[PDB]
């Protein structure tokens, strides 16, 4: 009975982890969409071609 | 006299042996009741704890 309860508590935390991560990246996508910059875009390109 | 005495022995032994078997049957009835009641009490604790 105590093993059954602790296991469901551990499941609830991993469930809650599944909930935030999806909506977090789906929000972070919008930070790109509203915080991307052409100098930062050029910074990405110029960085990777220098280490390709 | 000797023949009667030997037959009286075999009655006494056989009767005691049979009484031992019904003594054992009643202990099995108690055992099977005590363990079934243990399971039926324990489940009503587990369900109460997990519902809590």
């Amino acid at each position: 009975a105590q093993a059954e309860i602790e296991a469901e508590r551990k499941r609830a935390r991993e469930e809650l982890r599944k909930q935030v991560a999806i909506l977090a990246v789906a929000g972070a996508e919008k930070i790109i969409e509203r915080s991307v910059d052409e100098a930062a875009n050029s910074d990405i390109v110029d960085k990777l071609v220098a280490e390709l | 006299d000797l023949d009667l005495a030997k037959a009286s022995a075999t009655d006494q032994l056989k009767k005691a042996k049979a009484e031992a078997q019904v003594i054992i049957e009643q202990a099995n009835k108690r055992r099977s009741q005590i363990l079934d009641e243990a399971k039926a009490e324990a489940e009503q604790e587990r369900t109460k704890i997990v519902a809590q």
